[PDB]
């Protein structure tokens, strides 16, 4: 309500295929935009509405983009028969009489020729080494995330059930496990480092948990091995003396 | 328009003052914002008439006259480490307009390098090496053996402990892999140490 909501946050969808892009706008804000970002570039704009009326469609492509908003409130982006250009971020903002715009969280698209290639992560943790240990009396963990495809998860680390922050670090950017050619499933690293002395307590649970976002109930799946839903995967160690 | 950010990168010592540039051919702007991206953080909104706008250690200028806009940061701190974006929106219109960002990375102090590669094995016959605590001036490269995967550096910040450090991950699933031999690509500190199994 007090800030502007987008859904789905991540999406895979099958070359040819439709998508529709939700925004909800803050609470009765009268302007709402749409972008859309390329990877390590900058948004470019794509439409502006007024209440229900498209104003300005100046950045949309000529062809199969099309935005509604048809009680002035609730936006939708479609995009008719998804070619691997349109693979983005696709940002929605909105403003009110102030005239300040508020970004939401953004959808993340990626399309892909089939869903065959999409895969979940297969995820490790990998315990301190007594070296480092006994050299610094400290002890980093290490949690790998390896052959998923798209590159859309979020890795987190709980200790006794309790997410930590603080001595972590997830890589910002994945590993292409296929370096050679263009398409690639993808790999990530995060460490977590704690003292020697909590790592050495046997009482104390690390658990890294890896969510990945994949096919709906909705989506076909033809392949034999386990259709690639969204999920947790994780994998744990046990503190040792 | 167009929106011109430099530099594209950026790297600073922690506790540097920094200085991220933006300028705009078309001079008639009604407002500019600064945006943060690890969606969009507001950083700060300029109006038309505003020479400035500041929010804690950030303070950005617009320059009427030069077509400019300015962000600086004081005192910077490895969680200062984003990307940064410039947008302007022109005087009869309404959607902003991006510059392509500054990748800024704020390295942290290391206070006492003690660079490392040690041999984690899983909590489950299979190891990473873990290049850690090396100063924040060595940069790790990219693996060269196609089947040997190489972390950039990463950050960690053990904050009750006023302790930061830097670490790279590689791994392989390769018979001749050792750690020894895992970070020979980079400028690895003729002191590193390699312990023994």
């Amino acid at each position: 309500g007090a800030g502007v909501s987008q859904s789905p946050r991540y999406k895979v969808a099958k070359r040819g295929q439709d998508v529709a892009l939700r925004c909800d706008p803050i609470s009765g804000h009268v302007s709402l935009f749409w972008y859309q970002q390329a990877l390590g570039q900058g948004p470019e704009f794509l439409t502006y509405f007024q209440n229900e009326a498209q104003l300005d469609k100046s950045g949309l492509p000529s062809d199969r983009f099309f935005a509604e908003r048809p009680e002035g409130s609730v936006s939708t982006l479609k995009i008719q028969r998804t070619q691997q250009e349109d693979s983005a971020v696709y940002l929605c903002a909105s403003s009110s009489r102030d005239l300040e715009q508020y970004f939401g969280p953004g959808t993340r698209l990626t399309v892909t020729e089939d869903l065959k290639n999409v895969f979940p992560p297969e995820v490790a943790v990998f315990e301190p080494s007594e070296a480092e240990i006994s050299h610094t009396q400290k002890a980093t963990l290490v949690c790998l995330a390896t052959g998923f495809y798209p590159d859309h998860v979020e890795l987190s680390w709980w200790v006794n059930g309790k997410e930590v922050h603080s001595g972590v670090c997830t890589d910002p950017q994945p590993l292409k496990e296929q370096p050679a050619l263009n398409d690639s499933r993808y790999a990530l690293s995060s460490r977590l480092r704690v003292s020697a002395t909590f790592w050495q307590n046997p009482r104390n649970h690390f658990r890294c948990q890896v969510q990945f976002y994949g096919l709906s109930e909705n989506d076909e799946w033809t392949q034999d091995r386990a259709k690639p839903v969204t999920q947790i995967v994780s994998a744990e160690a046990w503190g040792r003396a | 328009q167009e929106v011109t950010q430099i530099p594209a990168a950026l790297s600073v010592p922690e506790g540097e003052n920094l200085v991220l540039n933006c300028s705009f051919t078309d001079s008639a702007i009604y407002n500019l914002q600064w945006f943060r991206q690890d969606g969009l953080t507001s950083l700060l909104l300029i109006q038309s008439s505003q020479r400035e706008q500041t929010s804690g250690r950030l303070n950005a200028s617009l320059d009427k006259s030069s077509g400019r806009s300015t962000l600086y940061i004081a005192a910077s701190q490895p969680g200062d480490s984003a990307t940064y974006l410039c947008a302007g929106v022109n005087t009869g219109f309404q959607k902003l307009v991006f510059g392509t960002g500054t990748r800024l990375l704020v390295s942290p102090n290391i206070q006492n390098p003690d660079p490392a590669v040690y041999q984690l094995r899983d909590s489950k016959d299979k190891s990473v090496c873990l290049f850690t605590d090396f100063d924040s001036q060595t940069n790790v490269s990219q693996s060269k053996d196609s089947d040997v995967y190489i972390t950039d550096k990463c950050v960690l910040d053990m904050r009750s402990m006023d302790f930061k450090s830097n670490s790279a991950v590689a791994w392989s699933n390769k018979s001749d892999f050792a750690c020894a031999n895992a970070f020979n690509n980079s400028i690895i500190p003729e002191d590193t140490f390699f312990p023994s199994p």
